[PDB]
């Protein structure tokens, strides 16, 4: 009667590094950061989590025992911290959006937000409604599937460096009609300032800047918006272009 | 029967994370601290008994699923005289419990993770599960609190979103009128917290945001 | 409403389940499948008129084992079965063998392999066959 | 090796049960087997409690 | 019996220490990450 | 006695969160931080320092609710030979309780508890104490709007009477926090409020 | 043996501080920041981007060292009868580390924290040197951000357009124009070529 | 049973193998004849005079044919 | 007449289908199901087929009277026992006699000792040593 006792001892091991792979993703999202989470019942659901995923058969003897352990923690985390980057991709451009939008109008000027966490919500939720938990849990299923340990496998470096333009040049030309308009007034403006000297147009600039920013968008805000959500979502079959096992 | 002790001691210690995971109080929870979130407060109403309120109702609403285990493991034919029996009475033991997870867990949700665990099991040769399932097979019982809790903190972040709303479109009008002057170097939380919980405290929500999620799992009369 | 003019069953991707159930009639007894058994499906257009030499061939090509004990019919698959080694103090196998043809429970697909006059054997065949046979033979040493 | 050396003085006991030298050699070498192994067994155990005591520590 | 008790007496320790050991590591690891992420 | 022993040890044990939620110390320690946050502070004085003497201020209308179970459980009548006279023996020991809780808890929501007059019965104890604590979190809020307000006026003369002048890049908030508490101890109000949080309770 | 457990259980409490100070993920969070600040927009792109990335280009560097550690003590042949002769053998664990360590601090500060090579006298060293290393590359990143502020700003001097802000004007086409030369693929791999032979 | 009609789903029909130890099959099997308990559609396989057989069938079937052999063993 | 025509199967699909032509079920481990098979066949001598594909993919089977158990080759476990009050001329005659008598795999040892040797299958295997512990205890 000792394999009784060694199968649930073999899987609160296995749980340890299933863990470790799927724990920077419940601070990277906004639906599931600490923010949002208290700490008691957090830790209960990180764990069989990872157990209702774990690739290899539970009853098993892991594969881990004494290869090298303090590294591969450190290959997990960091396998973990990109795929927390990945899956964060639509809110962290609907959140720059919105940055972009609060700035324009003024309103951001005393650095030199509440408008962007609006957004963010907003995208959390509609990604939230069709699908969503469906496919955040394939990309980790997959990610066993393509890195499985004693393995060594990589975040694939050469694709990662276009990362930042990646989300950058989907954040301009969502961004893009609403500065357009705000610029071409500020500068039909100044011709009024060119017209009538002693005008101080720069104050009546912050007065009609945040009515045009908010209308502008009330005509794209419905039909446009949301299914851009659901078209920058990282789906699971791109896995493969941002991994590679090493042996 | 010495055992059998053994069963009910090891099933007592782990109770408080099973109530961390397999009940509703993780929708209370994650509600009640996006109330206290989207009003800007932040250590205020001091969530040590915040935790409290949230687990007095789903205590109230779990009371009678909870109710009935005693009254069927309490009974004096536990022992049966064979091993598949016994094996079979705390199932229909535990089919209480399990049915309730199946009325509020999603489809797909607890649909996705058979298939994961089958192939795990046996191999890639394991043909696929649908839908039709639904009507005769059962699934296990650690196969669905995964796929509930997720199911869970969806519709609770569902009902977040929808009360952080008349909140922010009071933040964007006084951070509106604050630039109608020329007040641009002024921070507008300290003059929208004052109207922030007014909206809050003439509306009422707390005394019909607890009877709605009462109303969400039992009915009245 | 239903349209054909014989007598058949069809069946649109059945798993096994309704598919012997609906057998379960021109079979005179309950039909019971196991868990394992139970995932592969068929689909096609079946007759039953001697369903005890259908059952035989479709175990045979579907892979599966089965077992009739008087009153019911249990079907398993082929990964299930189990085997047994025993041994007799103070009866025979010949002895032991003529409890099982004359109560009934003798089957003659999975029959006793071991020596005429000793008490050792080996038995093998389905999971509900098996714990029947172990359970007699220390049923009766200690009952002699 | 010393559970060798017990049981090979068991069986000459076994076939003459009423020898005085010999269950004197016999209680003498059970008791000091009875020591051995406690000692063992407690040995052992410090050393998985102060290993224990570590991770108690820097958890 | 008194030897297989004993080699068995230190199979559950030593196991059940190494879970123990690569519990701990994977809190700070991930741990590490989260107040580096704070910065 | 001996069964006794553990419910006097769990009430002892779980006194922490009793007194987390079931008395006006959620009342003194929500209205003692957002006078912080009125004033614009963020640390001063503490999380600790404010609790240490809303404990006290709560203890003191408290305390004879908590002394009369005392005498009248030492009485020495608990011996009966009924199990049902017992119970409806601690049953008369919690209407010091209960008569505390009706008073602040509103009828309609603790009726909506109970469907899950009141002279004849009185209502069950875990069918109202989310519904007291869940009304004196309302009625802090809204005295914590009160207090909040005239704050918000030395919060935007000056920046009016700034703006009034051509400074208009000038951050506040370091002339009107000077301003802020000295409306607050020109009024005295930490003196006051205190007092009329005690006299909201116990008569004079 | 067991005193071998408290200094790799250690490892993984300290390691949050080696991060923050002995490698190269001083030099990789600083400029981030600094081209964002270039470009005035405080909360894009929103901090966290810039800590996951640049942990995870940090993590590349520190990875074959931590490699090339274990594989060394991975020899349990470290036994020997002298206390100093397997002293010396754990300094040899440590050489690959220090060779790293070695090469980009100056030999100004590593002297003078040893007379008042040894381990602790070179962090300090190091990241004051990635300080100062990290100045120079924000400086030369910095300048063509304040000359097309410096030349719309001109323009409107040029026709009389004087009492308008230029910031609400010239922070759309800094952005615009920084996003159309790919400059964030630039500069992330010109710092990565530094430290390894990347790709 | 001769009050109710009890109806289970086929996926619970349990088996048991019982010794009697001083009491024949054909007097326990005229002892259910007599009662009333006797099912001709799950009968008691096994020898005729011996004291092992094997019973099938419903579990209110099985859980009254065992206990009541043990509790006729017990008075002989 | 018949036949089977594989395109990529994956060992237990493929070896059901020739349990029919064979009249015993065949069993196949999961350690000898993930090799896979392409091809036209032609089940008209099984008793061969089997054996030379056995050969050429590298298996191990044994038939004991009821199915036919397949495993893969790296699988074969061996075991020296030893009996006390009876000798390895009665145990041949036990097998010869109950039909688990494999000609393929027979029994190394002396002819009359109580020491020999077994390897084969892990369901040859086990039921040798257990056989063979059996029958002492009762003598």
């Amino acid at each position: 009667f000792y394999a009784l006792y060694f199968e649930i001892h073999h899987l609160v091991a296995s749980a340890a590094l299933g863990f470790a792979r799927v724990a920077p993703i419940f601070f990277f999202l906004p639906f599931l950061n600490s923010g949002v989470l208290s700490g008691a019942p957090r830790n209960a659901i990180i764990i069989l989590v990872a157990l209702g995923v774990w690739p290899h058969a539970l009853n098993e003897a892991p594969p881990f025992l004494s290869v090298a352990m303090i590294p591969l923690v450190l290959q997990e985390a960091a396998v973990g911290v990109m795929l927390g980057c990945l899956l964060s991709w639509p809110f962290w451009v609907m959140h720059a959006l919105g940055c972009i939008i609060d700035n324009q109008r003024g309103a951001t000027l005393s650095s030199s937000s509440e408008m962007a966490n609006f957004l963010n919500m907003f995208a959390a939720v509609v990604y939230l409604q069709n699908g969503g938990l469906v496919t955040m849990v394939d990309v980790l299923n997959k990610s066993y599937q393509l890195c499985d340990p004693m393995n060594e496998c990589t975040p694939s470096l050469p694709p990662l460096l276009t990362f930042i333009n990646q989300v950058a040049q989907n954040a301009l030309v969502l961004a893009s009609p609403v500065v357009l308009v705000l610029l071409l007034s500020e500068v039909f403006l100044g011709l009024l300032s060119r017209f009538a000297p002693q005008m101080n147009a720069f104050a009546i600039s912050l007065t009609v800047k945040s009515g045009i920013a908010v209308l502008i968008m009330l005509l794209y805000f419905s039909p446009v918006l949301p299914d851009n959500v659901l078209r920058l979502s990282f789906q699971a079959t791109g896995l493969s272009s941002w991994f590679y096992e090493r042996g | 029967n010495d055992i059998s002790l053994i069963a009910l001691l090891a099933f007592s210690t782990l109770l408080p994370f099973i109530i961390a995971s397999g009940t509703c109080f993780v929708k209370f929870s994650i509600v009640f601290v996006m109330v206290r979130n989207a009003l800007g407060l932040q250590q205020i109403p001091s969530n040590m008994t915040l935790n409290g309120v949230a687990l007095l109702l789903s205590m109230f609403v779990m009371w009678p699923i909870m109710h009935d285990a005693y009254v069927y493991f309490e009974d004096e034919d536990v022992t049966f005289n064979d091993i598949s029996s016994l094996s079979k009475h705390v199932d229909e033991g535990l089919d209480g419990y399990r049915d309730y997870l199946i009325k509020y867990s999603d489809r797909e949700l607890v649909q996705f993770f058979e298939n994961a665990q089958l192939k795990r099991q046996y191999g890639e040769e394991t043909e696929t599960v649908k839908r039709d399932k639904d009507e005769i097979e059962k699934p296990s019982i650690f196969a669905l609190l995964p796929a509930y809790a997720l199911s869970e903190i969806k519709s609770a972040f569902k009902i977040g979103f929808y009360l952080y709303l008349p909140f922010v479109v009071v933040d964007l009008v006084v951070s509106s009128v604050l630039l109608a002057l020329g007040m641009m170097m002024m921070s507008p939380v300290t003059i929208s917290t004052p109207i922030k919980l007014v909206l809050f405290v003439a509306l009422d929500g707390w005394t019909l945001l607890s009877k709605g999620l009462i109303l969400q799992y039992m009915d009245i009369a | 409403k239903i349209p054909v003019t014989g007598s058949g069953f069809v069946a649109k991707d059945d798993s096994l389940r309704t598919f012997f159930d609906a057998m379960a009639l021109q079979l005179k007894e309950p039909v019971i499948v196991s868990k394992m058994a139970a995932r592969k499906k068929i689909t096609g257009n079946f007759e039953f008129h001697d369903p005890n030499a259908l059952l035989e061939k479709l175990s045979l090509q579907l892979g599966l084992i089965w077992y009739f004990d008087g009153q019911a019919i249990y079907i398993y698959d082929a990964s299930e079965m189990r085997n047994a080694v025993v041994s007799l103090r103070n009866v025979s196998l010949n002895e032991f063998n003529n409890f099982l043809k004359r109560s009934g429970l003798y089957n003659k697909n999975y029959p006793l392999r071991g020596d005429n006059r000793k008490g050792t054997f080996y038995v093998s065949g389905p999971p509900v066959y098996v714990d029947m046979v172990v359970n007699a033979a220390t049923m009766m040493d200690k009952q002699n | 090796n010393l559970q060798t050396q017990v049981t090979e003085a068991l069986d000459k006991l076994a076939a003459k049960p009423s020898d005085p030298a010999l269950l004197a050699a016999y209680q003498s070498k059970l008791s000091e087997y009875n020591l051995y192994r406690n000692a063992q067994s407690n040995t052992v155990k410090v050393f998985k409690d102060i290993d224990a005591a570590i991770i108690q520590n820097f958890r | 019996d008194p030897k297989e008790l004993a080699i068995s007496q230190e199979m559950i320790s030593d196991y059940n220490l190494y879970v123990s050991m690569v519990s701990t590591l994977t809190r700070k690891g991930v741990g590490a990450v989260e107040t580096l992420l704070r910065s």
